[PDB]
RNA sequence: AUGCGA
């Protein structure tokens, strides 16, 4: 990913972030991921499964 | 000096010679042809700075 | 498609903050680090830096001479003829310059 | 050019300025110092015109990106200028203005409160309000303070009228405007104002009598000596050469001072960027290095001769190491040396090697600016027949063409082409492989380079070439059976394979007939590749519109590379959308 | 219009000869639905009678532009040149028994062809005319008492000098003004430099 | 001015005429009304292209360091208008099928 | 003047949050959602599946990878919209439209999305799970996503080895699971993003 | 067509020390399919057929240690016509380094190639058209060359029809 | 800059370079791997398909005609009278 | 640059 055809001209904020509570980062990341499971970036989804079974408590 | 001249026509000298131009006096025989051989004799040049003039009288 | 795509057409660098594609140039890399593109006049002295005064932790880059940049890090590609990269050649001695504007940072 | 390339960022406008040495200094990859070009007899001299900073060399890569001489960009370096010289470009416009400054006060001869005026006729140009413009002029009432300054006041009430009305009805905006007609005004306004500028033949604001500036051409300005009737005036009111330093040292003053006319003097459009306007523009205190990429040697056929930038440059950079060198008489005299006139000889290479070097800067922008077939500097580089804009710029080589002699044919459509073999499998098209033309082009590369629809090269969606020109049947085969290969990498899974299959019988051609007098003369036909030929085969009926004759007349074939090309050319160019002439409408 | 197209768009005998033809290319009922077939020829009416009121070129009733100032012509069928106009309802008039000759057709419908091909016959927009004309001027002037041909129009095109070669002013002699009047004019505004008049010149220089 | 725009059309005419030459006026129609685009006689030398707006069309006629320099001194900013100095950097030309732009509609769903 | 270029380098250098410890308890908040705008190409091979072509083509690889521009690792990403190319045309429509280039079929397009990003910063105090030992680092795994290793410099020299044998604690006990320590640095500069940490302050 | 060409090993050399290139091979790791072309003594055999990039010549420098090769580029095949090997104006040069090489092109006639007239009147062949096509009289042949009538009548070329029927009447 | 739609007021025909581009930039599309909403029906050349597209305005592509205030008409193919 | 082909 290094042109164009993959990577963006640009990127911009309109507004400065919001610190997401753990419900809403656990509730993102659950829905992200289930939407996504129903390519390499498959195993990078395994580590956000890590994050949410960090994020629920044990790995 | 004379084979450099000879070699390039660019006829250079104190006095120019009362000559209008210091270029393009020798020519290649070009042996291509016979009759391009035996023409380049008897061929004569008004010179290059009538060349250079615009009109045509 | 025949004055450019066929003759000199070139995706050359411009740095969207300065509006020129001749200071454009590659950083260099390490073994940790990638080659990034850099713009020369969008970069700040490693020596100075308001180092008096004062990092993001990505903008120090470094040149072949081992020298540190802070910034220029903000150019992009775009499509022009070669020899529009010839007219900086010239034109910038005269000491003059093009800003090539674009997009709209 | 790839379609598999895109690109998001076109330039949108070109913005004209002049640079400054604080600039060059910060963005410059290195200061060459050295007037050496080669060092140890073949190598680049460090710190010299060939350093390694300013680009690749000789298998050394570029000092500045580490890039190799195939990949390095190049890197633009410069000379610290002994002196401060004057640019040749603005060195007519300049002149003017010190011809136009009062020398006792630093103000111009023209009345304070006029050249007020002059700002705002100058203001209400930039924005184009022409009919305001000449509205001003109405506004009118020894002359006090108070009422010079009422007339400021006015005038700049009148401008933030007209300009508050303007903005609020829209007939112009924060940016300008700009138009031929505002062009115009705007020329002959700062043209009457540098015919007042010029009038005052001694100063008004301060009433002193300036000197009569006198120029040698392209080096050297003189102060005119003044009339006793005319200093003893100036006393009751209380030819000499200078260098450019003093010249320097007095416009940044008097640049200055009249920031405030200048700010739209020097602009044709409102000035956002607030930026000042500076006297060290039309001089040059430092001098850029061109990358070294652009400085090559001249290699004619065997003859390899050094490049005349590289001359000039070192003749500044040797001339400048000789005033460094009186430089070096300073730190080596000025202790005190009291009586010592031999600095008298010294003299003598402060006003030669002074006005030496700054000719020898003017030689490298402009030959006729110096003093036998004098080396081209960049002036003569970019003008003339060539102009670099109208001999690469204008018009331009092409790739994927060929010039042949014409050959009749009447077996042919009057729209086609004959294009010999030697065309048919030199030309070639960059086609996307689909599930729909998969068979042509594997038919193709299995043809290989040497056969007719075959196909000489492969473009992977990786980037990556692969030549077929002199791969096997086997191995052509072998990638046949790869061309609808499926994806490998996220970076490359939009894009599908390429083919450079030959040219044929499908495809349009740009025929062009030298005398382009007439777009009519040049048309697109669609190639018929004729066996056995050797001449580009064309139907008689196009003959009266290239007024072309098979006597020996040669002609120019296109090939375009891309379908919006392809389209245009079976669309818009094409022969049968020249039946008529735009001249008459009568067929040619 | 475009020269390209304009060629017939004077020839109504040839495209009555070719009517069905015509109609058969330019088939209104495809098109009648996206424009409007009234408005234009309705201002062809109003302006047709106010042009037939003032049918003296710098007194007459200023008052109704043409139709192709007030409607784009391209979208409101009927906006044509009063040049055009006026041609193509004269050939109607003059040919009224060519029109009682007909298998049918009627100047309204032909008429309503005439128009049609006029809107079809219009320069595309974005059309490089600026080149075309310079083409179509340089171009022929390859083949090429005052200054004539090429530097006749550098004259003009190139320098646009204020100072011609043959500067000169042409004047209409009324009506009422008799042949042997004009000679006695001719002389009376001719030059005559006193050079003109001397026969001999004798200096005898005594001293 | 119309009365000079309506000779410079006779006069052409007459040259052409002269020839046998048949020209649309409408050539000569628009030549003859940029001639007098400001009012006046501007011919179409150098003199007249130095009151035209784009600055790399004056630089690649003639004079090319002069309308550089007068171009500098202005701090002009080019607007990219012209097909010349489009083609000096690069541009689509805007004239033809470049005098507009090409979207798509695409399904959302 | 002299200022602005200061105003310069302070505004254009400021920094947007100090991510907070978590009931002062926890790990800094240095998760954060931003909406952002990006301006990505979209191949002519997804115009049936624009919202999923934009997705796949660019905001796919985003994912699990630092954006400088973000300040972190993009944890995800949320509500994508397609800026229409044409007013008149509500909010809602059936279709959008888009700028195609004028050299070539793709199309280039402004969105507009929210991202999780994990935005840490120095001072941070973090808890992972060891890793590794080694006599000059301890490794740990921040979430089990980031990774982390405090250097033998960078710990107190109060710390106690046990023979890569194993650390024990300025208490005297060995080291076991989760630590918690100070963010001093993160390094993104490699090819993945190794964020420094400290056990003395 | 001839074209005649100077392999010169000095056209720019120095002296005795610069001298060290010698037609030839050294290495024996050159493809010896060069000696297809190039005589054991590294120059080619006078009638080689060449195509472009075949070897016109071979020498050795012993600062290279590696067999070099004068290529041949040109769009079409010659044949050798002469090899001359000169030592002369030299002062000793026995070494042998200016070889003058003589390439035969042969130029058969071609669709493209003039023709002209002693009139001048030239024209391209178009085509080479077959014998049997060709117009025949009853004679029984079927003529060389058929030129366009149409071409006469603004050209005036009347010399060219009393040269026909001069060549014609003189010929029988 | 937005002209409303029923505010166009520009031809209501194709231009010849009008239907030039979009057939040109229509074409490359498909050979690009655009979906082809209509039947190949065994063509081989992507021009012709986009041509095949415009005979059926099956064409998913908008012109904006430009105007040089720098308003613009966004245009469809299916409404422009092609020919 | 010279000559020259169209
Ligand atoms: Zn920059
Ligand atoms: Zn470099
Ligand atoms: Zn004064």
């Amino acid at each position: 990913t290094a042109t164009t055809l993959n990577t963006p001209v640009v990127i911009h904020a309109t507004q400065l972030p919001q610190h997401v509570s753990t419900d809403e980062v656990l509730q993102f990341l659950e829905s992200f991921i289930d939407e996504k499971e129903n390519t390499n970036l498959s195993s990078s989804i395994s580590q956000l499964k890590r994050i949410q079974r960090d994020f629920k408590g044990l790995p | 000096k004379m084979q450099y001249f000879l070699s390039t026509g660019n006829l250079v000298s104190q006095s120019g010679l009362d000559l209008q131009q210091v270029s393009g006096y020798t020519v290649v025989a070009e042996k291509i042809n016979f009759y391009r051989f035996i023409s380049h004799f008897r061929m004569v040049h008004r010179g290059s700075f009538f060349a250079q003039l615009k009109t045509t009288t | 498609d025949r004055l450019l795509n066929s003759s000199d057409y070139t995706q050359a660098s411009v740095c969207r903050e300065c509006g020129s594609i001749l200071t454009t140039q590659q950083s260099v890399p390490r073994i940790g680090s990638i080659s990034t593109v850099c713009c020369r006049r969008c970069s700040m002295r490693f020596e100075d830096a308001k180092k008096l005064l004062t990092e993001d932790g990505e903008k120090i880059f470094i040149d072949d001479s081992q020298i540190w940049e802070d910034g220029q890090g903000n150019k992009f590609v775009g499509g022009n003829e070669t020899t529009t990269v010839a007219i900086p050649f010239v034109l910038k001695y005269l000491d003059s310059e093009l800003s090539a504007m674009g997009i709209r940072l | 050019m790839d379609i598999s390339k895109p690109v998001g960022s076109e330039i949108t406008s070109v913005d004209f300025g002049i640079l400054t040495a604080k600039e060059i200094r910060n963005l410059s990859a290195k200061q060459i110092t050295n007037p050496t070009v080669l060092d140890n007899l073949g190598h680049p001299v460090s710190g010299g015109l060939y350093d390694l900073a300013l680009g690749a060399f000789l298998r050394n890569l570029c000092s500045t990106c580490g890039l190799d001489e195939k990949f390095c960009p190049g890197h633009q370096g410069h000379i610290e200028l002994p002196v401060p010289c004057y640019n040749p470009l603005f060195f007519n416009q300049l002149y003017i203005y010190l011809r136009a400054s009062c020398l006792f006060c630093h103000h111009f001869r023209l009345k304070s409160v006029e050249v007020h005026r002059y700002a705002c006729k100058l203001r209400l140009l930039q924005y184009g309000l022409i009919d305001e413009s000449y509205k001003l002029d109405e506004i009118t009432l020894d002359i006090s303070s108070t009422l010079l300054n009422e007339l400021k006041s006015k005038r700049s009430e009148y401008v933030d009228m007209a300009i508050a009305k303007a903005l609020s009805d829209g007939r112009t905006t924060e940016r300008g405007s700009f138009t031929a007609t505002v062009n115009d005004e705007r020329k002959k306004l700062v043209h009457e104002f540098h015919k007042k500028l010029l009038s005052r033949g001694k100063c008004d604001n301060c009433g002193m009598f300036s000197p009569k500036f006198r120029k040698d051409g392209f080096t050297k300005i003189f102060e005119t000596a003044l009339n006793e009737k005319q200093i003893t005036n100036n006393r009751v009111k209380g030819s000499t050469y200078i260098l450019s330093t003093e010249v320097k040292n007095i416009l940044d003053t008097v640049f200055r001072k009249e920031q405030c006319v200048l700010q739209y003097v020097f602009h044709s459009r409102p000035n956002l960027s607030r930026k000042l306007v500076k006297a060290d523009s039309f001089f040059m205190d430092v001098l850029v290095v061109p990358p070294t990429r652009f400085r090559l040697p001249s290699k004619l056929g065997e003859e390899v001769h050094e490049n005349s930038q590289n001359q000039l440059l070192s003749k500044v950079l040797t001339t400048s190491l000789l005033i460094r060198d009186l430089n070096d008489d300073l730190s080596k005299l000025q202790k005190d040396k009291v009586s010592l006139e031999d600095r008298r000889v010294i003299f003598s290479r402060l006003m030669n090697a002074f006005v030496t070097i700054q000719n020898d800067v003017n030689a490298f922008i402009d030959s006729t600016k110096a003093q036998k077939v004098p080396i081209p500097g960049v002036k003569q580089a970019l003008e003339k027949k060539e102009g670099l804009f109208r001999k690469h710029m204008m018009g331009k080589r092409v790739n994927y063409a060929a010039r042949s002699v014409i050959s009749p044919d009447p077996n042919i459509e009057t729209n086609e082409i004959g294009v010999p073999p030697v065309f048919a499998v030199k030309l070639t098209y960059p086609e996307p492989v689909t599930a729909y033309n998969i068979a042509e082009l594997r038919q193709a590369v299995i043809n290989g380079p040497d056969k007719w629809p075959g196909a000489t090269q492969i473009q992977n969606e990786d980037g990556s070439l692969v030549s077929l020109i002199g791969m096997s049947v086997e191995q052509r085969k072998a990638l046949a059976n790869q061309l609808l290969t499926p994806s490998s990498n996220v970076s490359t899974h939009t894009l599908n394979k390429k083919v450079y299959r030959h040219i044929k019988n499908r495809d349009v051609v740009l025929m062009n007939r030298q005398p382009t007098l007439h777009k009519a003369s040049m048309m697109g036909h669609k190639v018929r590749v004729l066996p056995n030929e050797k001449t580009l085969r064309l139907h008689y009926a196009n003959t009266g519109a290239y007024n072309a004759d098979f006597d020996g007349d040669e002609m120019n074939m296109h090939f375009p590379q891309n379908e919006n090309a392809r389209a245009e050319a079976l669309n818009l160019a094409n022969t049968d959308s020249q039946y008529l002439t735009p001249t008459s409408g009568s067929p040619v | 219009i475009d020269i390209t197209k304009e060629s017939h768009m004077t020839q109504f005998e040839f495209c009555l000869d070719n009517y069905y033809a015509l109609l058969k290319k330019y088939n209104p009922s495809a098109l009648i639905e996206h424009l409007d077939v009234e408005s234009a020829l309705k201002y062809s009416k109003k302006t047709l009678k106010y042009r037939k009121k003032h049918s003296p070129h710098y007194k007459q009733s200023v008052k109704y532009d043409p139709v192709l100032a007030k409607y784009n012509p391209a979208k409101y069928l009927g906006s044509v040149s009063e040049n055009f106009q006026d041609k193509l309802e004269s050939f109607l008039d003059k040919n009224s028994k060519l029109f009682k000759s007909s298998d049918g057709v009627n100047e309204k419908k032909f008429r309503a062809l005439m128009q049609l091909k006029y809107m079809r016959s219009l320069i595309n927009p974005g059309e490089a005319v600026g080149i075309i004309a310079s083409q179509s001027v340089g171009e022929p002037s390859t083949q090429m008492n005052v200054t004539l041909g090429i530097p006749r129009l550098r004259e003009i095109v190139m320098t646009a000098s204020a100072a011609i070669k043959t500067p000169q002013m042409t004047l209409p002699i009324w009506n009422d003004v008799s042949d042997e009047q004009a000679d006695t004019f001719c002389k009376s505004i001719s030059k005559v430099l006193l050079s003109e008049v001397i026969d001999k010149v004798i200096v005898t220089e005594t001293t | 001015v119309e009365a000079a725009r309506n000779t410079i059309v006779n006069e052409i005419n007459n040259v052409f005429s002269r020839y046998a030459i048949s020209v649309s006026f409408r050539h000569l129609d628009l030549i003859a009304d940029m001639m007098t685009r400001q009012g006046t006689y501007l011919a179409f030398n150098r003199q007249g292209m130095e009151t035209s707006t784009s600055s790399f069309m004056k630089m690649s006629y003639e004079t090319t360091c002069q309308f550089l320099t007068k171009a500098v001194l202005d701090n002009e900013r080019e607007q990219l208008d012209s097909p010349s100095a489009r083609i000096v950097v690069g541009k689509l030309n805007n004239v033809g099928t470049g005098s507009f732009d090409v979207l798509a509609k695409v399904p959302n769903a | 003047n002299e200022n602005r270029e200061t105003a310069r380098f302070i505004k254009k250098h400021k920094k947007q949050v100090t991510n907070p410890i978590d009931e002062k308890n926890g790990t800094s908040n240095c998760i954060v959602r931003v909406p952002i705008a990006l301006y990505v190409s979209l191949a002519p091979m997804y115009l049936e599946n624009p919202l999923q072509g934009v997705m796949k083509q660019h905001l796919n690889p985003l994912v699990m990878k630092y954006n400088n521009k973000v300040g972190g690792v993009v944890l995800g990403y949320e509500g994508l919209k397609i800026l229409d190319a044409d007013p008149l045309s509500k909010e809602d429509t059936s279709e959008k439209l888009i700028k195609i280039t004028p050299d070539t079929p793709f199309g280039f397009t402004w969105c507009h999305v929210n991202l999780y990003v994990w935005q840490p910063q120095v001072g941070d105090v973090l808890e992972g799970y060891i890793f590794i030992q080694s006599a000059s680092h301890i490794g740990l795994l921040i979430h089990d996503a980031f990774n982390a290793s405090i250097k033998k410099n960078n710990i107190p020299v109060d710390w106690t080895f046990v023979h890569l044998g194993h650390w024990v604690d300025s208490n005297g006990e060995p080291i076991d699971g989760k630590l918690r320590f100070t963010v001093r640095n993160v390094h993104t500069t490699g090819r993945v993003v190794s964020v420094d940490g400290t056990l003395i302050s | 067509m001839y074209k005649t060409e100077k392999v010169d090993l000095a056209l720019n050399r120095n002296r005795g020390d610069p001298i060290t290139q010698h037609f030839g091979f050294g290495n024996d790791e050159w493809p010896k399919e060069w000696l297809e072309k190039l005589d054991e003594d590294g120059l080619p055999y006078i009638g080689t057929y060449v195509e472009e990039g075949d070897p016109i010549c071979a020498y050795f420098d012993d600062t290279l240690n590696k067999t070099k090769i004068k290529t041949y580029h040109s769009s079409e095949p010659a044949y050798i016509e002469e090899v001359n090997l000169i030592g002369d104006e030299s002062n000793k040069f026995q070494e042998l380094q200016t070889v003058s090489i003589k390439y035969r092109i042969r130029r058969t006639p071609q669709i493209g190639d003039k023709f002209s007239s002693r009139h001048g009147q030239k024209g391209v062949c178009s085509r080479k058209w077959p014998t049997i096509d060709m117009p025949f009289s009853e004679t029984g042949i079927q003529p060389d060359i058929i030129i366009n009538p149409h071409a006469f009548p603004s050209r005036m070329t009347i010399g060219m029809f009393v040269e026909s029927l001069a060549g014609k009447a003189g010929a029988l | 800059k937005a002209i409303p739609k029923d505010q166009r007021a520009t031809t209501p025909y194709m231009t010849k370079y009008e239907r030039a581009r979009i057939l040109g930039t229509r074409a490359l599309q498909i050979s690009m791997n655009a979906p082809v909403f209509v039947d190949l029906e065994g063509e081989t050349d992507p021009l012709r398909i986009a041509m095949k597209e415009l005979a059926e305005k099956k064409i998913p592509l908008v012109i904006r005609r430009y105007l040089p205030d720098g308003s613009f008409e966004d245009w469809s193919v299916e409404e422009l009278i092609v020919d």
